[PDB]
């Protein structure tokens, strides 16, 4: 099933560049596939797994990565698909959601990496769009964000609007190994801005 | 022909609330649109279009386990100030107010492995004797029944009965319109499954929905907190 | 939301606030 | 599962002939909790002389246990236009100000800043010498006096200044290229505007900060904070009310 | 050559999807800009006896860091209307006056002017004498009182009087056959009129002048003073400001 | 028959701004009519339709030598606050104000003589990097090329590239609406010439108009000279 | 220019200001 | 009879005096 | 019952007081 | 002659005045 991040991505040109505007055809802005991590039997609810996107693994995305690099500022949504491998006989849960300038991170900003949350969060983290993912039931937590922000565009090398949050909600229970999640993301209606310079 | 006028008895008094508002100073300050998503317009509609994750002893989801009959499985008192609420968004939101009013869903999943099945009864017991303590004590009032294995989640709506046209916000000692009863889930039966070794337990998530009739009343400012 | 007097509109709606485009 | 009562049945739950209306929500109209005073803050004065330091209107911070704190923080973006009252309390012996001439002045998101004595009024030797932007001008001055004023205070509306189309109360990025620490959820002209207050008081009395955000617009919901303990087990979270056992 | 972009090209240039408008301009709109209350100026008052002197409002002369004293100086020639603003703010211990009564008189381009006292109120011996054209009448005479007067200040609209249907802010040329120096950007009546403060303050106080020009017009746009030293070379002008690193 | 009325807390406050007027003390005041030509209106105008002259080093222009290569020829930090546009027009107004908006014009007039002839590669470097040191190096990015002895003087439009809606005229320790970028004038040849013990070197004069989506707000008052 | 309230106009436009021809 | 302003009715000729049958 | 100005709505009937359904 | 504001009538010609035949 498709879970909208706030409404569905609007390829406008921003409000804010009288500045040449390059658009990414899909072939540029392809599609990414990685693995988050390997949800474990002993991490205790409140764990997540923190992905702000994109960076960190920016430099992974090699094409769209590509452009994005010598390119000032970027406007673009994300189709996300978050997977998680386990069998029947596991038990547990997890809410995996797309968040408005997240924040906590203990500065490692732009790094995707894991927490505990406060609770009141986890307890409330269903206040933002996202989907469950119950291992009696599906296997798959599938969201499309938007742009959005502050400004009309930004620069996804101080600022990553999007952020997803995988957070464990029951724990893991059932048989011994652990279940690994992943993660597919893919740039959505891309529109770069000024070229830098040259590398030298 | 100055007009003749009687300065009211306040006249130079403040008052935080007043329906009108103070004199510009800036004019002509035309501001940038904004598209931005999500822009809410009242908080009884993310509190209605939105589910939050109860509290039971820290974790948001109650545990069976290959052994339980009649003991009550979930119990709390239907109040805005109970405790399996406390962390939630309902529950929060309604801080900023005096009186509630309205039924509440609550949505279990059942998160226990495929390989396993269980039942419960869910049921709601209605504020006047001294609380039950066995599912055939519960039984003779309002519940349903859950089979696990039918739907892996369920919800069930937790009534506004009360000659209170509206209920507190804020409970205390025990008063008319400080509570509207309790809600419970039972066992129904135990924990089957395919290999007892590996899932003995289940996990069934307990989240709370605004009620569509739902509403809150009369803002207020924060006490001492406790 | 919350302005509820006829003097409200004392001052213009152009000089009172902000506007939006 | 079958839905519609009495019948043991599985899936079925019973009837609820749901509720009638009343007060229609209206109060969590977010545009209505938003446009009354609030205490916000608490601030001294400046002297007429020196070189002071301005004040930053910026609500979105928080901590502080007041209804207003959290309400801000339950959305990611935010915009209303801003009102103030100010009023000036004594810490002495109100007979120590005959006069009490308070000069205010507000600066718009994004305002020059360095001030030092500039005005200089004099007559009869003794002089007096107000702040450089103390003056009344292009940013809105406001003087009013303390003695016997059977009010203390002043008051206006002020524009949503700021050059973002909107306030991020929440920023996953820096405001800078040196992404130096400080510089984290920060984003310049996120707020709005600053104010001076100055006086031959400054010493004898506070302020009393008050803002009323009319045109209040909230996106994106976010967690909203608990506010109290977490009661016991089983149990409710009694508490003192114009209710209650007397 | 070429214009619209992507080749080499040598005319050629890129393109640009110019931008929307927001704001319209509005703020530059010199009639808006001039419609305000400036703080310019500061005087003293007179003895309400002896033989004193007017004052000129001529906000022409600038040299003073004023915002307004520029853009005045952004125009060849100028009209617009006045509005005051009269403060009086205390220099002593504000207990010594009691009573407090303030003279003021406003004389149009072109008034006469010799004042001596000339006005005699007499009651249990004393006896005050107000000056010959402090008095009410053709002019206009605004009396007021400091005395508690929970603002001490005074105000009103006055039109443009001048003999010349437009002020030159700039004259190649003398307002006198004799050529003198003085009488250089001269020419008289190239200013609003003038005013007469007088009271039994004088000393304990000074004043607090405030214009607002409605009706702003200006020709002929003229070169408008830089108001910060050069900055160095390919560097920027930093400031302090309610951006910045904080 | 009075009125009723209450004296708002702030009563006998003055404010600087009020929306609105003064009482009039000398009425019926006619005045004379006025031909004389140029009243502007908005000095958006102005500043729009007219042409201020640079600052580098102290004159309005700059130099192209018989001996150049990459070495960056002009280069200035995109901030109204920079220096090549303290002496300026378009400059001086806005420090009247806040906030700045929009492309400028730049206009460079060639003033070597007929017998002689060079090029440029006239480039925007965008706020990023670490600013480029040679041609070779901002190449890559936005610029066109100017052969003086095609158009003895050419225009380069800086454009407008941020999330800021506004940018900020009081410029400082760079924050992300301080700068929109780098303008930069590079020599792409050199200087030919006839005869060149006549004519070494040739004055680029660099105007700068206002961009036609320039905008300018927030009035402000002027600080401490600096 | 800058003059919005309701009551700018308590006084006439004859009054109040200057008038050309 | 003497009664002569326009506001002399802000308040009602129910409410202000007297009623004769 | 005993409202009796004008001006008595000087405040709406929705901000003044209380209203039924 | 000069009497121009609006409120100028805030009492009547019959009241403020005198009436000639
Ligand atoms: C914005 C500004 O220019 N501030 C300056 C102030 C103001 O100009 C002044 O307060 C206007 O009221 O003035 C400062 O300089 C004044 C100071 O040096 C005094 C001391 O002698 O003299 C002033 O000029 C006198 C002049 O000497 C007399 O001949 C006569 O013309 O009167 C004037 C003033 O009434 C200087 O302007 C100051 O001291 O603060 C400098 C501020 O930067
Ligand atoms: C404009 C003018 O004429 N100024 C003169 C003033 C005014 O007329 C006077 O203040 C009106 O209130 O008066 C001056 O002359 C007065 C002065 O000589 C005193 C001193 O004795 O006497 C005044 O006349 C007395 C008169 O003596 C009594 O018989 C009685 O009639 O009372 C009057 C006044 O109440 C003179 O008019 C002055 O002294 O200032 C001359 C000014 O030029």
């Amino acid at each position: 099933g498709t879970t909208y991040c706030y409404s569905k991505p609007d390829g406008r040109p921003p409000s804010t560049v009288s500045d040449p505007v390059t658009r990414l055809g899909p072939t540029l802005s392809r599609h990414y596939t990685f693995k988050v991590g390997e949800w474990p039997h002993s991490q205790s609810h409140g764990h997540a797994w923190i992905c702000p996107l994109p960076s960190d693994k920016l430099k992974k995305m090699g094409s769209f990565h590509e452009v994005v690099k010598a390119h000032h500022l970027v406007k673009n949504g994300w189709d996300v698909v978050v997977q998680v491998n386990a069998s029947f006989a596991h038990s547990g849960a997890l809410c995996v959601a797309a968040v408005p300038e997240y924040e906590h991170t203990h500065e490692k900003a732009l790094k995707w990496s894991e927490l505990e949350e406060p609770a009141y969060t986890y307890q409330q983290l269903s206040v933002f769009p996202h989907q469950l993912l119950n291992l009696r039931t599906n296997s798959s937590v599938h969201l499309v964000m938007p742009y959005i922000g502050p400004g009309p565009t930004t620069n996804l090398t101080l600022h990553n609007p999007w952020t997803i949050v995988i957070l464990i909600l029951s724990e893991l229970t059932g048989p011994g190994q652990t279940v690994p999640v992943t993660m597919s993301v893919a740039p959505i209606d891309a529109m770069v801005n000024g070229p830098l310079p040259n590398p030298e | 022909a100055p007009i003749r006028v009687v300065s009211v008895p306040e006249s130079d008094s403040f008052m935080s609330s007043v329906p009108d508002n103070s004199t510009p100073l800036y004019p002509k300050v035309v501001v940038p649109p904004r598209q931005v998503p999500g822009r809410f317009t009242n908080f009884i509609d993310v509190a209605k279009q939105t589910y939050s994750f109860c509290s039971i002893s820290g974790k948001p989801y109650f545990e069976v386990t290959n052994t339980s009959g009649d003991e009550p499985l979930f119990q709390m008192d239907v109040s805005l100030s109970a405790a399996e609420l406390h962390g939630t968004y309902v529950a929060s939101l309604s801080s900023f107010f005096a009186q509630y009013r309205g039924s509440l869903n609550f949505y279990f999943i059942f998160t226990g492995a495929a390989a396993t099945k269980a039942k419960f009864l869910v049921a709601f017991v209605p504020p006047h004797s001294a609380a039950p303590k066995t599912r055939d004590e519960a039984m003779a009032c309002i519940h349903a029944v859950w089979d696990v294995g039918l739907n892996s989640a369920f919800s069930f709506n937790v009534p506004y009965s009360s000659p209170a046209d509206f209920m507190a916000v804020y409970s205390a000692e025990a008063t008319v319109v400080n509570v509207s009863g309790w809600l419970q889930v039972y066992a129904l039966t135990a924990l089957t499954s395919t290999d007892i070794a590996v899932n003995s337990k289940g996990r069934v998530l307990v989240a709370v929905s605004a009620g569509p009739d739902f509403s809150l009343r009369h803002p207020v400012d924060l006490p001492d907190k406790q | 939301g919350n302005s509820g007097s006829i003097v409200q509109n004392f001052y213009m709606q152009q000089y009172q606030n902000s506007i939006d485009a | 599962v079958t839905n519609v009562g009495e019948d043991g049945e599985p899936g079925e739950t019973e009837p609820r002939h749901a509720l009638s209306p009343v007060d229609m929500h209206v109060h969590t109209d977010v545009s209505f909790l938003l446009d009354r005073f609030f205490d916000v803050e608490t601030l001294e004065l400046s002297n007429l002389t020196g070189s002071p330091a301005t004040h930053v209107l910026d609500p979105f911070g928080s901590t502080a246990q007041l209804a207003w704190a959290r309400l801000l923080n339950t959305c990611t973006y935010f915009f209303s236009d801003l009102e103030l009252s100010i009023q000036f309390k004594f810490t002495t012996t109100p007979s120590s100000v005959g006069e009490g001439f308070v000069w205010v002045k507000w600066f718009p998101v994004g305002a020059p800043t360095k001030t030092t004595d500039a005005w200089q009024l004099e007559g009869g030797g003794n002089s007096v010498r107000i702040q450089q932007l103390a003056v009344a001008g292009m940013s809105p001055t406001v003087v009013f006096k303390i003695a016997g004023s059977r009010s203390q205070a002043c008051g206006f509306s002020v524009p949503y200044t700021s050059m973002w189309r909107v306030v991020p109360v929440f920023y996953n990025g820096w405001g800078a290229p040196t992404k130096e620490k400080a510089t984290y959820n920060w984003l310049p002209g996120a707020h709005f505007g600053s104010i001076l207050l100055t006086s031959d008081a400054h010493d004898k009395g506070g302020c009393y900060l008050r803002y009323r955000f009319p045109r209040a617009n909230m996106y994106c919901p976010r967690p909203i904070p608990p506010a109290f303990t977490r009661p016991a087990d089983k149990t409710r979270h009694k508490f003192p009310t114009n209710i209650n056992k007397q």
